[PDB]
Protein backbone atom coordinates (compact mmCIF):
# COMPACT_ATOMS: atom_id res chain seq x y z
CA UNK A 1 0.00 0.00 0.00
CA UNK A 2 2.65 2.27 -1.04
CA UNK A 3 2.01 4.62 -3.15
CA UNK A 4 5.45 5.32 -5.06
CA UNK A 5 5.58 1.67 -5.44
CA UNK A 6 2.26 1.15 -6.50
CA UNK A 7 3.32 3.79 -9.28
CA UNK A 8 6.11 1.72 -11.09
CA UNK A 9 4.43 -1.69 -10.58
CA UNK A 10 3.04 -1.87 -14.57
CA UNK A 11 0.89 -5.14 -13.83
CA UNK A 12 -1.49 -2.56 -11.62
CA UNK A 13 -3.63 -0.35 -13.74
CA UNK A 14 -3.76 3.44 -12.68
CA UNK A 15 -7.33 3.56 -11.35
CA UNK A 16 -6.36 0.34 -9.00
CA UNK A 17 -3.01 2.03 -7.58
CA UNK A 18 -5.67 4.68 -6.30
CA UNK A 19 -7.44 2.38 -4.74
CA UNK A 20 -5.18 -0.38 -3.26
CA UNK A 21 -3.42 3.47 -1.95
CA UNK A 22 -6.58 4.95 -0.61
CA UNK A 23 -10.04 3.77 -0.91
CA UNK A 24 -7.39 10.14 -17.66
CA UNK A 25 -5.62 12.17 -20.53
CA UNK A 26 -3.04 15.30 -20.46
CA UNK A 27 -4.46 15.75 -24.12
CA UNK A 28 -6.94 17.55 -21.44
CA UNK A 29 -4.93 19.87 -19.83
CA UNK A 30 -8.30 21.31 -17.79
CA UNK A 31 -8.84 18.73 -14.79
CA UNK A 32 -11.16 17.18 -13.64
CA UNK A 33 -13.99 18.65 -11.24
CA UNK A 34 -16.77 17.76 -9.84
CA UNK A 35 -20.50 19.32 -11.00
CA UNK A 36 -20.87 22.77 -10.33
CA UNK A 37 -23.59 22.03 -7.92
CA UNK A 38 -21.72 20.29 -6.12
CA UNK A 39 -18.86 22.41 -5.56
CA UNK A 40 -21.40 25.72 -5.26
CA UNK A 41 -22.85 23.55 -2.00
CA UNK A 42 -18.86 22.33 -0.55
CA UNK A 43 -17.76 26.45 -1.75
CA UNK A 44 -20.49 28.45 0.25
CA UNK A 45 -18.15 28.25 3.10
CA UNK A 46 -14.03 28.93 2.65
CA UNK A 47 -12.99 27.54 6.21
CA UNK A 48 -11.81 24.28 4.73
CA UNK A 49 -8.73 26.84 3.05
CA UNK A 50 -8.45 29.97 5.29
CA UNK A 51 -5.24 28.46 6.44
CA UNK A 52 -3.81 29.42 2.97
CA UNK A 53 -4.72 33.10 3.09
CA UNK A 54 -2.44 35.88 5.23
CA UNK B 1 11.15 3.34 -33.55
CA UNK B 2 11.40 0.87 -30.37
CA UNK B 3 10.47 3.08 -27.41
CA UNK B 4 6.58 2.04 -28.41
CA UNK B 5 3.18 3.23 -26.69
CA UNK B 6 -0.17 2.87 -26.98
CA UNK B 7 -3.05 5.04 -28.28
CA UNK B 8 -3.78 8.83 -28.24
CA UNK B 9 -3.33 9.21 -25.00
CA UNK B 10 -0.62 11.87 -23.92
CA UNK B 11 0.28 12.61 -27.40
CA UNK B 12 2.25 15.93 -26.83
CA UNK B 13 3.69 14.24 -23.86
CA UNK B 14 5.34 11.19 -25.39
CA UNK B 15 6.14 13.52 -28.43
CA UNK B 16 7.93 16.61 -26.46
CA UNK B 17 9.42 13.98 -23.91
CA UNK B 18 11.05 11.72 -26.85
CA UNK B 19 12.49 15.59 -28.00
CA UNK B 20 13.57 16.74 -25.11
CA UNK B 21 15.64 12.82 -24.49
CA UNK B 22 16.71 12.61 -28.21
CA UNK B 23 15.14 9.31 -28.13
CA UNK B 24 13.39 7.59 -30.81
CA UNK B 25 9.77 6.56 -30.30
CA UNK B 26 6.80 4.50 -31.78
CA UNK B 27 3.27 5.55 -31.04
CA UNK B 28 1.06 2.51 -32.04
CA UNK B 29 -2.84 1.68 -32.02
CA UNK B 30 -4.02 4.99 -32.44
CA UNK B 31 -7.90 5.16 -32.28
CA UNK B 32 -7.67 1.43 -33.93
CA UNK B 33 -11.63 0.49 -33.63
CA UNK B 34 -12.84 3.42 -34.39
CA UNK B 35 -14.99 4.58 -37.21
CA UNK B 36 -12.76 7.23 -38.20
CA UNK B 37 -8.96 5.48 -36.88
CA UNK B 38 -5.57 7.23 -36.33
CA UNK B 39 -4.30 11.06 -35.60
CA UNK B 40 -7.21 13.19 -35.76
CA UNK B 41 -5.90 17.13 -37.68
CA UNK B 42 -4.80 18.53 -34.71
CA UNK B 43 -2.52 15.94 -33.84
CA UNK B 44 -0.89 15.95 -37.32
CA UNK B 45 -0.48 19.86 -36.64
CA UNK B 46 1.19 19.58 -33.91
CA UNK B 47 3.80 17.49 -35.72
CA UNK B 48 4.29 19.93 -37.93
CA UNK B 49 5.05 22.40 -35.39
CA UNK B 50 7.14 19.85 -34.34
CA UNK B 51 9.38 19.73 -37.43
CA UNK B 52 9.29 23.61 -37.57
CA UNK B 53 11.13 23.90 -34.66
CA UNK B 54 13.20 21.56 -35.05
CA UNK B 55 15.98 20.22 -37.21
CA UNK B 56 17.14 16.62 -39.10
CA UNK B 57 13.57 15.08 -37.53
CA UNK B 58 12.11 12.06 -39.12
CA UNK B 59 8.13 11.65 -38.63
CA UNK B 60 6.19 8.63 -40.52
CA UNK B 61 2.91 8.13 -39.87
CA UNK B 62 1.33 4.90 -41.32
CA UNK B 63 -1.65 4.95 -44.22
CA UNK B 64 -4.76 5.25 -41.67
CA UNK B 65 -3.09 7.57 -39.22
CA UNK B 66 -2.70 4.21 -36.72
CA UNK B 67 0.76 4.59 -36.16
CA UNK B 68 3.28 7.16 -35.48
CA UNK B 69 7.50 6.88 -36.25
CA UNK B 70 9.08 9.75 -34.09
CA UNK B 71 12.79 10.24 -34.50
CA UNK B 72 13.52 13.47 -32.99
CA UNK B 73 16.03 16.18 -34.35
CA UNK B 74 17.55 19.18 -32.45
CA UNK B 75 15.51 21.70 -30.74
CA UNK B 76 16.30 25.23 -33.05
CA UNK B 77 13.62 27.25 -32.95
CA UNK B 78 13.64 30.30 -34.68
CA UNK B 79 10.69 33.09 -36.27
CA UNK B 80 7.39 30.92 -37.81
CA UNK B 81 3.76 31.33 -38.18
CA UNK B 82 1.55 28.45 -37.06
CA UNK B 83 -2.41 27.98 -38.32
CA UNK B 84 -3.86 25.58 -35.74
CA UNK B 85 -6.53 23.82 -37.22
CA UNK B 86 -10.86 25.07 -35.57
CA UNK B 87 -10.65 21.03 -33.87
CA UNK B 88 -7.98 22.48 -30.98
CA UNK B 89 -7.20 26.54 -29.81
CA UNK B 90 -3.90 28.02 -29.92
CA UNK B 91 -3.41 26.84 -26.44
CA UNK B 92 -3.18 23.28 -27.39
CA UNK B 93 -0.12 24.29 -29.63
CA UNK B 94 1.03 26.79 -27.24
CA UNK B 95 1.67 24.26 -24.35
CA UNK B 96 4.14 21.76 -25.75
CA UNK B 97 6.45 24.90 -27.28
CA UNK B 98 6.53 25.78 -23.19
CA UNK B 99 8.45 22.53 -22.83
CA UNK B 100 10.68 23.30 -25.32
CA UNK B 101 11.50 26.79 -26.24
CA UNK B 102 14.34 27.49 -23.20
CA UNK B 103 16.76 24.13 -24.15
CA UNK B 104 16.35 25.61 -28.38
CA UNK B 105 19.41 26.76 -30.13
CA UNK B 106 17.69 29.68 -31.46
CA UNK B 107 14.63 31.77 -29.58
CA UNK B 108 11.28 30.48 -30.22
CA UNK B 109 9.21 33.66 -31.48
CA UNK B 110 5.73 31.89 -32.98
CA UNK B 111 2.82 34.10 -34.61
CA UNK B 112 -0.14 31.07 -33.34
CA UNK B 113 -3.57 32.05 -35.48
CA UNK B 114 -7.12 30.15 -34.99
CA UNK B 115 -9.15 30.17 -31.81
CA UNK B 116 -7.95 31.40 -28.54
CA UNK B 117 -10.28 29.22 -26.41
CA UNK B 118 -11.89 26.36 -25.58
CA UNK B 119 -13.71 24.05 -22.63
CA UNK B 120 -10.60 21.54 -22.77
CA UNK B 121 -7.56 23.27 -23.42
CA UNK B 122 -4.80 26.12 -21.78
CA UNK B 123 -6.45 29.21 -22.50
CA UNK B 124 -4.21 32.54 -23.01
CA UNK B 125 -4.15 33.81 -19.36
CA UNK B 126 -3.51 29.94 -18.20
CA UNK B 127 -0.65 30.04 -20.22
CA UNK B 128 0.55 33.63 -19.02
CA UNK B 129 -0.05 33.63 -15.35
CA UNK B 130 -0.31 29.77 -14.55
CA UNK B 131 1.97 28.24 -16.86
CA UNK B 132 4.61 30.82 -17.76
CA UNK B 133 4.93 32.03 -13.84
CA UNK B 134 6.21 28.44 -13.17
CA UNK B 135 8.67 28.04 -15.92
CA UNK B 136 10.00 31.77 -14.35
CA UNK B 137 10.43 29.99 -10.98
CA UNK B 138 12.22 27.23 -12.63
CA UNK B 139 14.65 29.91 -14.57
CA UNK B 140 12.95 30.89 -17.68
CA UNK B 141 13.83 34.81 -17.10
CA UNK B 142 11.91 36.28 -20.44
CA UNK B 143 8.88 34.30 -21.80
CA UNK B 144 6.13 36.20 -23.12
CA UNK B 145 2.46 35.26 -24.85
CA UNK B 146 1.14 38.37 -26.71
CA UNK B 147 -2.52 38.50 -27.44
CA UNK B 148 -2.72 40.15 -30.94
CA UNK B 149 -6.42 39.42 -31.40
CA UNK B 150 -8.52 36.94 -29.41
CA UNK B 151 -10.32 34.49 -31.31
CA UNK B 152 -13.57 32.58 -29.57
CA UNK B 153 -15.58 30.06 -30.93
CA UNK B 154 -16.72 28.65 -34.03
CA UNK B 155 -15.05 31.27 -36.48
CA UNK B 156 -11.67 31.83 -34.31
CA UNK B 157 -9.86 35.19 -35.97
CA UNK B 158 -7.15 35.07 -32.97
CA UNK B 159 -3.99 35.58 -32.74
CA UNK B 160 -0.98 35.09 -30.12
CA UNK B 161 2.70 35.55 -30.39
CA UNK B 162 5.09 33.22 -28.32
CA UNK B 163 8.40 34.82 -27.60
CA UNK B 164 10.92 33.08 -25.34
CA UNK B 165 13.90 35.21 -25.28
CA UNK B 166 15.77 32.91 -22.26
CA UNK B 167 17.77 30.21 -23.56
CA UNK B 168 18.98 28.21 -20.63
CA UNK B 169 21.12 25.16 -20.39
CA UNK B 170 18.23 23.27 -18.37
CA UNK B 171 15.85 24.53 -15.48
CA UNK B 172 17.20 25.15 -12.30
CA UNK B 173 17.14 22.49 -9.48
CA UNK B 174 13.26 22.32 -7.83
CA UNK B 175 13.19 23.18 -3.94
CA UNK B 176 9.72 24.10 -2.81
CA UNK B 177 8.89 22.30 0.67
CA UNK B 178 6.21 24.56 1.88
CA UNK B 179 2.96 25.23 1.11
CA UNK B 180 2.88 28.59 -0.18
CA UNK B 181 0.80 31.91 1.36
CA UNK B 182 -2.08 32.98 -1.30
CA UNK B 183 -1.53 37.11 -0.96
CA UNK B 184 -4.10 38.13 -3.12
CA UNK B 185 -6.76 36.60 -5.74
CA UNK B 186 -6.72 38.40 -9.53
CA UNK B 187 -8.26 37.31 -12.48
CA UNK B 188 -8.76 38.21 -16.48
CA UNK B 189 -12.52 38.15 -16.91
CA UNK B 190 -12.95 39.01 -21.02
CA UNK B 191 -15.34 39.14 -23.89
CA UNK B 192 -15.34 39.12 -27.68
CA UNK B 193 -18.05 40.90 -30.14
CA UNK B 194 -20.35 42.18 -26.81
CA UNK B 195 -21.38 44.53 -24.95
CA UNK B 196 -19.21 45.53 -21.69
CA UNK B 197 -22.05 44.42 -19.29
CA UNK B 198 -21.38 40.15 -19.78
CA UNK B 199 -17.90 41.50 -18.28
CA UNK B 200 -18.85 43.00 -15.60
CA UNK B 201 -21.49 39.74 -14.68
CA UNK B 202 -18.86 37.07 -14.64
CA UNK B 203 -16.34 39.68 -12.19
CA UNK B 204 -20.15 39.82 -9.92
CA UNK B 205 -20.27 35.83 -10.19
CA UNK B 206 -16.93 35.22 -9.24
CA UNK B 207 -17.28 38.05 -6.38
CA UNK B 208 -20.13 36.76 -5.07
CA UNK B 209 -18.25 33.33 -3.97
CA UNK B 210 -14.68 35.13 -3.51
CA UNK B 211 -15.90 38.13 -0.78
CA UNK B 212 -16.08 35.42 2.40
CA UNK B 213 -12.11 35.31 1.98
CA UNK B 214 -9.74 37.59 4.10
CA UNK B 215 -7.79 38.46 1.20
CA UNK B 216 -8.16 41.15 -1.69
CA UNK B 217 -9.97 40.29 -4.87
CA UNK B 218 -9.20 42.52 -8.24
CA UNK B 219 -10.45 41.10 -11.88
CA UNK B 220 -9.48 42.70 -14.82
CA UNK B 221 -12.54 43.75 -16.87
CA UNK B 222 -10.70 42.88 -20.60
CA UNK B 223 -13.88 43.92 -23.28
CA UNK B 224 -12.65 43.19 -27.23
CA UNK B 225 -14.76 45.01 -29.61
CA UNK B 226 -14.25 45.24 -33.45
CA UNK B 227 -11.66 43.63 -35.89
CA UNK B 228 -8.99 42.37 -33.07
CA UNK B 229 -11.97 40.93 -31.09
CA UNK B 230 -11.99 38.04 -33.94
CA UNK B 231 -14.81 36.69 -35.51
CA UNK B 232 -17.37 35.34 -32.84
CA UNK B 233 -18.72 36.25 -29.63
CA UNK B 234 -17.61 34.93 -26.86
CA UNK B 235 -16.56 35.22 -23.03
CA UNK B 236 -14.49 33.59 -20.31
CA UNK B 237 -12.65 34.20 -17.02
CA UNK B 238 -9.70 32.84 -15.50
CA UNK B 239 -9.13 33.02 -11.75
CA UNK B 240 -5.87 33.13 -10.06
CA UNK B 241 -4.59 32.90 -6.71
CA UNK B 242 -1.25 34.56 -6.13
CA UNK B 243 1.22 33.95 -3.62
CA UNK B 244 3.69 37.55 -3.60
CA UNK B 245 7.00 35.69 -1.56
CA UNK B 246 8.12 33.27 -4.00
CA UNK B 247 5.37 33.72 -7.56
CA UNK B 248 3.44 31.28 -7.13
CA UNK B 249 0.50 30.84 -8.47
CA UNK B 250 -3.23 28.46 -8.55
CA UNK B 251 -5.60 28.73 -11.23
CA UNK B 252 -8.99 27.61 -12.88
CA UNK B 253 -10.73 28.55 -16.66
CA UNK B 254 -13.37 28.26 -18.58
CA UNK B 255 -15.71 29.83 -21.09
CA UNK B 256 -19.24 30.81 -21.79
CA UNK B 257 -21.70 29.26 -24.59
CA UNK B 258 -23.79 30.98 -26.13
CA UNK B 259 -26.79 31.36 -24.31
CA UNK B 260 -25.51 30.97 -21.09
CA UNK B 261 -25.80 33.02 -17.80
CA UNK B 262 -22.58 35.20 -17.37
CA UNK B 263 -23.02 35.05 -13.03
CA UNK B 264 -23.46 31.22 -13.56
CA UNK B 265 -19.60 31.12 -15.11
CA UNK B 266 -18.20 33.42 -12.79
CA UNK B 267 -19.34 31.86 -10.19
CA UNK B 268 -18.53 28.29 -11.23
CA UNK B 269 -15.03 29.58 -12.03
CA UNK B 270 -14.73 30.94 -8.45
CA UNK B 271 -15.60 27.73 -6.70
CA UNK B 272 -13.09 25.86 -8.87
CA UNK B 273 -10.35 27.64 -7.90
CA UNK B 274 -11.08 26.95 -4.36
CA UNK B 275 -11.72 23.61 -5.28
CA UNK B 276 -7.75 23.61 -7.32
CA UNK B 277 -6.36 26.09 -4.13
CA UNK B 278 -7.63 22.84 -1.29
CA UNK B 279 -6.42 20.07 -3.74
CA UNK B 280 -2.93 21.98 -4.00
CA UNK B 281 0.45 22.25 -2.04
CA UNK B 282 3.45 24.01 -3.88
CA UNK B 283 1.99 23.99 -7.69
CA UNK B 284 -2.05 23.27 -9.43
CA UNK B 285 -2.90 20.56 -10.72
CA UNK B 286 -2.80 21.94 -14.25
CA UNK B 287 1.17 23.14 -13.52
CA UNK B 288 2.13 20.20 -11.94
CA UNK B 289 3.30 17.91 -15.36
CA UNK B 290 5.32 21.09 -16.68
CA UNK B 291 6.74 21.48 -13.24
CA UNK B 292 7.90 17.47 -13.25
CA UNK B 293 9.60 17.60 -16.59
CA UNK B 294 11.36 20.42 -15.41
CA UNK B 295 13.02 18.78 -12.62
CA UNK B 296 13.48 15.57 -15.03
CA UNK B 297 15.74 17.66 -17.16
CA UNK B 298 17.74 19.67 -14.60
CA UNK B 299 21.33 19.11 -14.05
CA UNK B 300 22.34 15.95 -12.31
CA UNK B 301 21.10 16.76 -8.65
CA UNK B 302 18.22 16.26 -6.26
CA UNK B 303 14.73 18.44 -6.80
CA UNK B 304 12.16 18.82 -3.86
CA UNK B 305 8.66 19.83 -4.87
CA UNK B 306 5.77 19.15 -2.32
CA UNK B 307 2.26 17.93 -3.52
CA UNK B 308 -1.17 17.19 -2.25
CA UNK B 309 -2.46 13.84 -2.06
CA UNK B 310 -5.03 15.09 -3.99
CA UNK B 311 -3.02 15.32 -6.83
CA UNK B 312 -2.27 12.00 -7.03
CA UNK B 313 -4.40 11.16 -9.37
CA UNK B 314 -4.55 8.73 -12.62
CA UNK B 315 -3.22 11.26 -14.53
CA UNK B 316 -0.60 11.58 -12.49
CA UNK B 317 0.65 8.21 -12.59
CA UNK B 318 -0.17 7.88 -16.27
CA UNK B 319 2.78 11.20 -16.27
CA UNK B 320 5.19 9.07 -14.58
CA UNK B 321 4.90 6.21 -16.40
CA UNK B 322 5.49 7.97 -19.61
CA UNK B 323 8.56 9.59 -18.02
CA UNK B 324 10.27 6.47 -16.83
CA UNK B 325 9.87 4.42 -20.35
CA UNK B 326 11.59 7.96 -21.79
CA UNK B 327 14.20 9.25 -18.99
CA UNK B 328 14.22 5.82 -17.11
CA UNK B 329 13.66 8.25 -13.71
CA UNK B 330 11.41 7.42 -11.40
CA UNK B 331 9.90 10.18 -9.00
CA UNK B 332 10.51 9.26 -5.23
CA UNK B 333 7.60 10.37 -2.84
CA UNK B 334 8.15 10.57 1.08
CA UNK B 335 5.37 11.87 3.56
CA UNK B 336 5.41 15.36 5.56
CA UNK B 337 6.67 15.41 9.02
CA UNK B 338 3.04 17.60 9.23
CA UNK B 339 0.43 16.54 11.05
CA UNK B 340 -1.92 19.22 9.63
CA UNK B 341 -2.11 18.27 6.34
CA UNK B 342 -1.36 14.84 4.36
CA UNK B 343 1.46 16.12 1.84
CA UNK B 344 4.31 14.42 0.29
CA UNK B 345 7.62 15.49 -1.04
CA UNK B 346 8.13 14.06 -4.28
CA UNK B 347 12.35 14.43 -4.82
CA UNK B 348 13.50 13.50 -8.15
CA UNK B 349 17.50 13.50 -9.27
CA UNK B 350 17.50 14.94 -12.43
CA UNK B 351 18.93 13.52 -15.53
CA UNK B 352 21.72 15.90 -15.97
CA UNK B 353 24.69 14.32 -18.63
CA UNK B 354 22.65 11.04 -17.80
CA UNK B 355 21.87 8.32 -20.95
Amino acid sequence: WNIGKLIYMDNISPEECIRRWRGVDLEKFVPYFDTFEKLAKKWKSVDAIKERFL
Amino acid sequence: KYTTFQGSQNFRLRIVLATLSGKPIKIEKIRSGDLNPGLKDYEVSFLRLIESVTNGSVIEISYTGTTVIYRPGIIVGGASTHICPSSKPVGYFVEPMLYLAPFSKKKFSILFKGITASHNDAGIEAIKWGLMPVMEKFGVRECALHTLKRGSPPLGGGEVHLVVDSLIAQPITMHEIDRPIISSITGVAYSTRVSPSLVNRMIDGAKKVLKNLQCEVNITADVWRGENSGKSPGWGITLVAQSKQKGWSYFAEDIGDAGSIPEELGEKVACQLLEEISKSAAVGRNQLPLAIVYMVIGKEDIGRLRINKEQIDERFIILLRDIKKIFNTEVFLKPVDEADNEDMIATIKGIGFTN
